[PDB]
């Protein structure tokens, strides 16, 4: 399909790792004995093995020459689940902690001591500004409509 | 390092090894220590690269952590 | 329990509480749904 | 979570036509229905949540001017409330009835996770 | 303790050792010379580069009078797939007898030769030893020229003037048309008369060249406008090179790909590329303006370009008495520009081999595009380090401004902190980003879950591939598509030999794409940046910054500006470009890490090893260093030793450079300075040494000095140790 | 002299002392005839008829360098109507 | 011998001539501040660029700047 | 502190190793006493040390050094 790849439900390399994997975990089992906690623990290893195998045969993954899922991150939604969906979690919880450590910062900033506000956290002021995060961007495309956002020339410079 | 690198090839290619019921001593080398590791391409490739074999082929087994760690440490 | 709650609220105690309980949620989803390599939706 | 007590209770008895809506158990309700109605139910409670703070919605925002008595949303259509000496009772009763319903709302969502099958 | 530094008094004065060490390392900074002028530096550069175009010529001339006399050329050209080529004989009075019986080769030990001349020049026309010997006699003829031009051009009555120095639209008109043009034509001309007939096996030699005709029509199409006759019947598909078997008459050709036999460009390819080449630059070269009241000012040109709305500033209005005035702004930019350029030939000629039988000569071309490429980061970080020299002792602010307002150079530097903090951002993403997909890939394979990878297509380049006519992605874009426009156009021209070449699994032309490309590309870029960051760092904070706000009157190097403010070591400019050049050696580094280990899975075909391994960085130290360094290791053992036993020799010798390098960086001055005095004094108080005494007090090297020893010592050591693992691995894994 | 400027158009003196005289009524449609004949050489030579060695035609050829041309041209055209020209 | 060069903000407090190692800086009467004194450096040739004295300076980019330059037996702090 | 480390030495001795199993086989078992979670696949920590035992094996002789003790059980 995409890239020449093909989907790991109809690669064969992609069942062979599966079945080399589960052999060369049941060859470790033949070695203890009973339904002693080496044997549960693995046979709980191949469980997981299916299991993760079996999940990502049905999971629209496109498997190389190689059997291995290949990551299609071109920005089709058809693959959306592999780097779009990630890519959208990651950007709310980063900007969430920035919007956060910048308002502590600025909070902070107009006190008596703000350095020693930075060593020694106002926990009441740091849990009061960390649970507001979850409108961060709408708290961001409200500050720079105000012009708070962005300092303008009281920034500093080298002399050239 | 140079004295636990001399303790550690010496050890292995001199003192270490099984004994074979008729009194034979195989080392874990093989008595390589007496002829290259006089030269510095001797410790090099009988011992540096020849001993980091196992770290190296160690991913996919239980000691793969000392893999990742020789990884990490390099880094 | 006046002085003990500010140095409970100093820079390395608090940042190695969050790491700890960042690292606890974190390897605990990754138990409960182990292997994840794309979203679950 | 008195809304959702109410809810479990009509769910397991009434509930809607449709093979979606026929789970008597509200936890095996919330899987069965999928993420569609679900989504829409949590975007309107957005919705809500936007319009009725007006905007404030953080712990920073929110009671940064002021004038602004906790859990008063104005909402009254049926009159109950004109009267003030009944006002007061009335605000105890709704803490009273909502720190119960939390802990009920807990039991009955516990309950459906160790047995499975219903409330009753 | 006198004398020495003639250009320097300052150092002539200097009692110390220091003297004859600054002696050396300011030999050619001419503008620092005590009683200098602009006159002066012009015409000693000039002298300077004639004898350097001597020295080059004299080198190309050695290298082809040892391969005409020790070499095996005429036997290479009868057999170039199995016969090695030999770059010179031997003579070692400390060889041992198994050395000599290992290093012999036909009737004397020989070195091959990795340069890859044996394929050039056969490509070119030669076929015997005497014709490498009357280009040797040639050469050092032309080296004889240069010399002479170069002390006629300090003579009192030939020494020119600063006017004709930064006579800038002569000069261009000149070195475009003249040189670029009037050299391609004639290169063309060589190439038709010479190589087109010595490829189909008729001999053009310099006697039988007025009287051989290059074409059979002979000069008649061109002026008749017929140009479509010197394309007829080229080269067929059976054609031997140097036999006049299956060969062809045409001189001018498209066909694309590659030839058949050789796996090289085609020679009319070539030929018809240099004339059009040659065309275009004599065209390109009569755009500026000279006695005949046609052309162009530059100055106008530059001083018309402000964006109307306004972005730039005032444009580019004082930036032609900047270049004109500035010998360090000309030289980076010189610099830069041969870098981009050796870059694209090491680039190119891998993917598109120009010489017969180079393909197939895996050593040399190994050898080829590692050396290239060092030499492109070499000139990259020249340049970057000469724009740094222009900031601090060239620029000027006010010619650069005006009235307030600033030009499009000023203004670099008012968003500097902008661009360093974005260069910044961007090395921090891709290393981040980078170094954890490959960890993780790390430890998922060696927690024996391969299928846990994170493993990205390179799409993005795949579609590029496609787009060139590669059908192995299932794109069906451009050029794989017969139907699209950019298909039927070229479907005539050059398509059937593009698309022969590029969709075949032999060449290295657009080679197969993996993750682990996606992952080294992006690895390849956080080098970038990071070097980029560094020297654009140290070149725009060269004039000052808030640790040092009058850092342009210290000058480019200086070791530091105290313990003071908290510490200012390696604040200098300089500093700048001595910590980029590590980060240099690094991302070059990488890229030939890449380039090789991808060849040699190629080459030896188990290209599934580099798809699987390269992937994480323990495949790659593994798989490719690890496993490749066998066979060199191996060169000398307590059993006995083999011609690769010099290159094994030079990896210890490599290795031993760099670590004195680590001496050199790690331990500062200071600590020597001490040490060199306690063996002052037990110099001075033993007898029988009392007799002998220094004239010059040996003190310990400056820091800047350290600092440029240990540099070399590193890059030395790095060149050395790669060059013999690439070089050996190549030779003993590849037969 | 002085091609340095900062208001809405150049002067007239950087389209050099041949365009700086040509009227804006004549370099406008001169450039838009260009540009059609240029675009039609090209599309003669190639798209429409696929190229080969024994169909070049250097009208076609040199007619598609107008294209080029043609860019220079119109912008010549507006600096002279800027320039109540 | 290196360069020492005093400028006007100058305060005279006094703390690079007293931390001068080998007497180079001393103390001259002056009317630019408020102490009537300012830094000199008369015995550049004593100078060994150690630039402790702009590490005692309080000024904020400085009052006495060291340029360092051509080296001698006195400016290397060779006692030999 | 290094009343603590021995402390927990010990106590991974009684607890997460095989010195009893080790005990009865000291040419043939390696000592272990240090098992690893099965998390984000890092079980294949747990060597085969022998003795129907899964785990790190102990490269700082505490098994010998307990057995010198007269340690016969957990
Ligand atoms: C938490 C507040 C915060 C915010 C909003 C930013 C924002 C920014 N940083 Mg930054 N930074 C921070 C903390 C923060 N940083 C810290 C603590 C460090 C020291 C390690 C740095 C080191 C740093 C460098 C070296 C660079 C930036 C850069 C940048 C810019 C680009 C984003 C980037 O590269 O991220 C960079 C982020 C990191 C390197 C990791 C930050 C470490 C943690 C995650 C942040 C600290 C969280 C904090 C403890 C939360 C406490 C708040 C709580 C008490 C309420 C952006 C302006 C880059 C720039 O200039 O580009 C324009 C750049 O080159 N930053
Ligand atoms: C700080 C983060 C954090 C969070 C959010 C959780 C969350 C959870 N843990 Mg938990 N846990 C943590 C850290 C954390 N753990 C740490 C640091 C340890 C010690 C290594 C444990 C040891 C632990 C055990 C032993 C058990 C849980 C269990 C649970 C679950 C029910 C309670 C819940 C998902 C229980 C569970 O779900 O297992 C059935 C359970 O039995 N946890
Ligand atoms: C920086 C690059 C990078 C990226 C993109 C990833 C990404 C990933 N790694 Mg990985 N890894 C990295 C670096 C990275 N890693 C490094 C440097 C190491 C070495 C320590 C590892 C070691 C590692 C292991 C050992 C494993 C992974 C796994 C995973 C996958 C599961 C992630 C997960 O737990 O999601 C689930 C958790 C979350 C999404 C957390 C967010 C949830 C919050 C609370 C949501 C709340 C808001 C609503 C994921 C594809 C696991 C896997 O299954 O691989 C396929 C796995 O077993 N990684
Ligand atoms: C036709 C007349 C002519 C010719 C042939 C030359 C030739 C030369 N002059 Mg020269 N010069 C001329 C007229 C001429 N000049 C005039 C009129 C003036 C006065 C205005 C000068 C003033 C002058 C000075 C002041 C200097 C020279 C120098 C040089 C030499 C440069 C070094 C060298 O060997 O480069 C050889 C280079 C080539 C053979 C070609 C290089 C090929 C490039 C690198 C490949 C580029 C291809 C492509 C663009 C790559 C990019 C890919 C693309 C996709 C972008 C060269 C021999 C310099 C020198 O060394 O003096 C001895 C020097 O200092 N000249
Ligand atoms: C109206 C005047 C006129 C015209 C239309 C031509 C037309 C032509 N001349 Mg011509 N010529 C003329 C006057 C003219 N000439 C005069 C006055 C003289 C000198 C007395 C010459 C001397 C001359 C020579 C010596 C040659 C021509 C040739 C040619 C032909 C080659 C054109 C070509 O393909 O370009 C070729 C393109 C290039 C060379 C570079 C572009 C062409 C038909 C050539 C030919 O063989 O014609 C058959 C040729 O060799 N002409
Ligand atoms: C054609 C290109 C070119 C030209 C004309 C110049 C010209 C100049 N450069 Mg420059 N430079 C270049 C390329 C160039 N450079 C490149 C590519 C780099 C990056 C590496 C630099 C980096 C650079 C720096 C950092 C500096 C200069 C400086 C200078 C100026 C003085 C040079 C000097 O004193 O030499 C002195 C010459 C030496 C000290 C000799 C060094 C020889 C090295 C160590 C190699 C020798 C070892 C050899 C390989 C032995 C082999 C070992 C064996 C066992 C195998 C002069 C104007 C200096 C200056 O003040 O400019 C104003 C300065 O500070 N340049
Ligand atoms: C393996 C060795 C190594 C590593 C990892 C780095 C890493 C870095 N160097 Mg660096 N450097 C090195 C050797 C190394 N250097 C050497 C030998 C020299 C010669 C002196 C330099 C000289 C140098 C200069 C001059 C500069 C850097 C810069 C950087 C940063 C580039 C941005 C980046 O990749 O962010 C990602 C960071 C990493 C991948 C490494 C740290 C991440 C760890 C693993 C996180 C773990 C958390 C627990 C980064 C921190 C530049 C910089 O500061 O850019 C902002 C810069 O200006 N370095
Ligand atoms: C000082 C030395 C030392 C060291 C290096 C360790 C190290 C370890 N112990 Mg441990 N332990 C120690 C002393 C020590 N212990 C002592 C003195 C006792 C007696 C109270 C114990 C009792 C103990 C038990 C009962 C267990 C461990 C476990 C563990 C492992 C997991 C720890 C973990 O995730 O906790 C995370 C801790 C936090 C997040 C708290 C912050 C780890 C290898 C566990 C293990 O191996 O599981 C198989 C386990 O079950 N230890
Ligand atoms: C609400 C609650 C949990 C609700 C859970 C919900 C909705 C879960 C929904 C889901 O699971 C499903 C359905 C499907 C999942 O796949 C997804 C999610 C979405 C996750 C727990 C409350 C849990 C509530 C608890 C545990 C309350 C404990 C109260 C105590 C101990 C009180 C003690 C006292 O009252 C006395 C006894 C005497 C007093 O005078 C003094 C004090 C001390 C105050
Ligand atoms: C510091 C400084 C300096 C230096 C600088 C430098 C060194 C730079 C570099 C630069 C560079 C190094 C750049 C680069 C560039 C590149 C480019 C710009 C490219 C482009 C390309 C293109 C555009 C292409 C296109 C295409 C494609 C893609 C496809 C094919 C076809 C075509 C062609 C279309 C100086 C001295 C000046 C001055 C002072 C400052
Ligand atoms: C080893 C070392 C030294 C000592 C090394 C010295 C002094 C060099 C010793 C002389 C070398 C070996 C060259 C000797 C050459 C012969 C004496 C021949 C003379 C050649 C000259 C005429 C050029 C430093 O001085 C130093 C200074 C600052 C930072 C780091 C270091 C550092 O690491």
């Amino acid at each position: 399909d995409i890239g020449g790849l093909n989907p790991c439900k109809d690669s064969e390399v992609f069942q062979k790792r599966l079945a080399k994997t589960v052999k060369k975990l049941e060859n470790r089992l033949k070695k203890y004995e009973e339904g002693t906690p080496p044997q549960i623990a693995i046979q709980q290893q191949i469980t997981q093995t299916k299991q993760r195998f079996t999940r990502y045969a049905d999971s629209n993954l496109l498997c190389g020459n190689d059997g291995l899922p290949h990551l299609i991150t071109d920005g089709r939604w058809s693959h959306g689940s592999e780097f779009l969906l990630p890519s959208i979690l990651f950007l709310y919880i980063s900007g969430w902690i920035g919007w956060v450590g910048r308002k502590y910062i600025r909070t902070v900033g107009q006190t008596s001591n703000p350095t020693e506000k930075e060593i020694i956290i106002d926990v009441p002021l740091a849990i009061s500004i960390m649970t507001s995060g979850f409108l961060w961007p709408f708290a961001a495309w409200q500050e720079f409509l105000s012009g708070d956002l962005i300092a303008s020339d009281e920034t500093i410079t080298t002399s050239p | 390092s140079i004295v636990i690198f001399h303790f550690s090839w010496k050890m292995q290619s001199d003192v270490w090894g099984t004994v074979s019921p008729t009194g034979a001593v195989s080392h874990i080398t093989g008595g390589n220590f007496a002829q290259s590791s006089i030269t510095i391409n001797g410790w090099l490739r009988d011992f540096l690269w020849s001993q980091a074999a196992q770290v190296v082929q160690s991913y996919g087994s239980s000691l793969s952590a000392y893999g990742l760690i020789f990884l990490g440490a390099h880094f | 329990m006046k002085d003990f709650l500010k140095y409970l609220s100093t820079a390395p105690v608090l940042l190695t509480a969050w790491l700890t309980f960042t690292a606890g949620f974190v390897i605990e989803i990754n138990r409960f749904y182990p292997d994840a390599l794309t979203f679950p939706f | 979570a008195m809304l959702a007590f109410l809810g479990f209770i009509v769910q397991e008895f009434i509930r809607l036509p449709g093979d979606l809506y026929s789970e008597p158990n509200g936890v095996k309700a919330f899987f069965q229905v999928g993420p569609q109605p679900l989504l829409q139910i949590f975007l309107f409670c957005g919705f809500l949540e936007f319009n009725m703070h007006k905007g404030k919605l953080t712990q920073v925002d929110m009671f940064e001017d002021g004038k602004r008595e906790p859990g008063n949303f104005g909402f009254d259509p049926l009159g109950f409330g004109k009267d003030p000496a009944k006002r007061e009772r009335y605000a105890l009763a709704e803490l009273k009835n909502g720190r119960l319903a939390m802990i009920a709302i807990g039991g009955l969502v516990h309950h459906a996770l160790v047995t499975g099958h219903a409330t009753f | 303790v006198y004398k020495f530094p003639k250009f320097s008094k300052a150092l002539a004065e200097d009692p110390s050792t220091r003297r004859i060490w600054y002696g050396i390392a300011t030999a050619h900074d001419f503008e620092s010379h005590d009683a200098m002028t602009e006159s002066k530096l012009y015409q000693k550069i000039f002298a300077s580069h004639f004898g350097h175009i001597a020295i080059i010529f004299l080198w190309t001339a050695g290298n082809l009078f040892h391969v005409a006399w020790q070499g095996n050329f005429e036997a290479w050209i009868l057999n170039p797939l199995k016969v090695r080529p030999i770059a010179h004989a031997i003579w070692d009075p400390h060889f041992g007898q198994a050395a000599y019986k290992a290093f012999l080769k036909t009737s004397s030990p020989a070195n091959l030769a990795l340069s890859g001349v044996y394929e050039w020049w056969y490509t070119i026309g030669m076929r015997t030893n005497n014709d490498l010997y009357q280009g040797s006699f040639f050469l050092i003829l032309l080296s004889s020229l240069l010399l002479f031009a170069g002390w006629l051009h300090l003579q009192p009555s030939f020494r020119p003037s600063l006017d004709w120095f930064k006579a800038n639209e002569y000069r261009l008109n000149h070195h475009l048309s003249g040189l670029f043009g009037v050299s391609s034509l004639a290169w063309t001309g060589h190439l038709v008369h010479v190589a087109i007939p010595e490829s189909r096996g008729i001999h053009v030699g310099w006697d039988n060249f007025l009287t051989v005709l290059p074409h059979p029509e002979g000069l008649t199409p061109f002026f008749s406008g017929n140009w479509k006759a010197y394309a007829q019947n080229p080269d067929t598909a059976s054609h031997i090179f140097g036999s006049g078997e299956g060969s062809g008459t045409a001189i001018l050709t498209f066909l694309g790909g590659f030839h058949p036999q050789t796996k090289s460009l085609w020679l009319t390819d070539m030929a018809h590329h240099h004339l059009a080449i040659a065309v275009l630059f004599i065209v390109a070269g009569h755009m500026y303006r000279t006695n005949w009241l046609i052309g162009h000012q530059m100055k106008l040109i530059l001083e018309a370009h402000r964006p109307p709305g306004g972005r730039l500033g005032i444009g580019h209005i004082g930036l032609y008495e900047t270049i004109t005035n500035s010998l360090h702004f000309q030289l980076g930019l010189a610099l830069a520009a041969l870098g981009v350029a050796t870059s694209l030939t090491a680039q190119h000629m891998y993917a598109l081999p120009p010489y017969a039988f180079l393909a197939s000569n895996f050593p040399t071309q190994a050898a080829l595009y590692t050396h290239h490429q060092y030499i492109a980061g070499f000139l990259m970080v020249g340049a970057f380090a000469h724009g740094a020299i222009f900031f601090v002792r060239d620029y000027d602010p006010a010619v650069n401004t005006r009235n307030g307002e600033k030009n499009v150079l000023a203004r670099m530097l008012e968003h500097k902190e902008a661009i360093i903090s974005h260069l910044s951002w961007v090395s921090l993403f891709l290393g981040f980003h980078t170094l954890g997909i490959y960890v993780h890939n790390d430890v998922v394979v060696a927690f024996g879950q391969p299928e846990k990878q994170i493993l990205v297509e390179p799409l993005f380049a795949e579609w590029i591939q496609a787009a060139s006519g590669k059908t192995l992605y299932n794109f069906d874009l451009l050029l794989a598509s017969s139907n699209s426009p950019a298909s039927v156009a070229s479907s005539q021209l050059w398509l059937p030999g593009w698309l022969s070449a590029i969709n075949d699994g032999k060449n290295s032309l657009f080679l197969p794409i993996g993750p682990g490309d996606f992952l080294v590309h992006h690895a390849i870029a956080l080098g970038l940046h990071t070097t980029t960051l560094i020297l654009v760092k140290g070149a725009l904070d060269a004039r000052g910054s808030k640790l040092m706000p009058d850092k342009k009157d210290f000058g480019y190097s200086f070791p530091c500006d105290g313990p003071g403010r908290g510490g200012t070591c390696d604040i200098s400019a300089w500093d700048a470009f001595y910590l980029a050049m590590f980060w240099m050696l690094n991302t070059i580094g990488w890229v030939t890490f890449y380039w090789h280990w991808k060849h040699l899975t190629l080459w030896q075909g188990n290209q599934v090893q580099f798809n699987e391994s390269s992937n994480y960085i323990m495949g790659w130290l593994r798989d490719y260093l690890w496993l490749n360094s066998s066979p060199l290791i191996n060169g000398y053992n307590p059993f006995g030793m083999n011609s690769l036993s010099v290159w094994a020799w030079m990896f210890l010798f490599g290795h031993l450079v760099w670590a004195t390098g680590f001496m050199f960086l790690i331990s500062w001055r200071g600590y020597w300075q001490e040490l060199i005095e306690t063996i002052v004094w037990a110099h001075e108080r033993t007898p029988l040494a009392n007799l002998v005494r220094w004239k010059d007090k040996p003190v310990a090297l400056s820091i800047v000095q350290a600092r440029l020893v240990g540099l070399a010592h590193f890059t030395i050591g790095y060149v050395l140790t790669y060059a013999a693992f690439v070089i050996a691995s190549t030779i003993g894994k590849l037969g | 002299e002085s091609t340095y400027w900062e208001g809405k158009a150049p002067p007239s003196v950087v389209l050099g002392p041949f365009l700086s005289k040509i009227p804006s009524g004549v370099l406008g449609p001169a450039s838009l005839v260009a540009l059609i004949v240029g675009s039609y050489c090209t599309h003669e030579s190639n798209i429409f008829n696929t190229l080969t060695v024994d169909t070049i035609y250097p009208a076609y050829v040199l007619g598609s360098f107008l294209t080029p041309i043609s860019w220079g041209l119109h912008v010549a055209a507006w600096i002279q109507k800027m320039n109540k020209a | 011998s290196h360069t020492v060069k005093i400028y006007d903000t100058c305060i005279g407090c006094t703390q690079c001539v007293r931390a001068c190692p080998t007497d180079v800086l001393e103390m001259v009467p002056w009317d630019g501040c408020k102490a009537g004194q300012i830094a000199s450096a008369p015995r550049t040739e004593d100078c060994v660029g150690c630039k402790r004295c702009e590490t005692a300076c309080p000024t904020d980019f400085l009052s006495v700047r060291v340029y360092l330059g051509g080296e001698t037996t006195r400016s290397l702090g060779l006692a030999y | 502190v290094i009343f603590l480390w021995l402390s927990g030495m010990h106590f991974h001795g009684a607890y997460f190793s095989n010195y009893s199993a080790w005990l009865t086989n000291p040419t043939s078992t390696k000592p272990s006493a240090q098992i690893v979670w099965p998390i984000v696949g890092q079980e294949v920590l747990n060597a085969d040390v022998g003795g129907n035992f899964q785990g790190i094996q102990i490269t700082s002789g505490f098994f010998q050094l307990w057995r010198a003790e007269g340690i016969t059980s957990e």
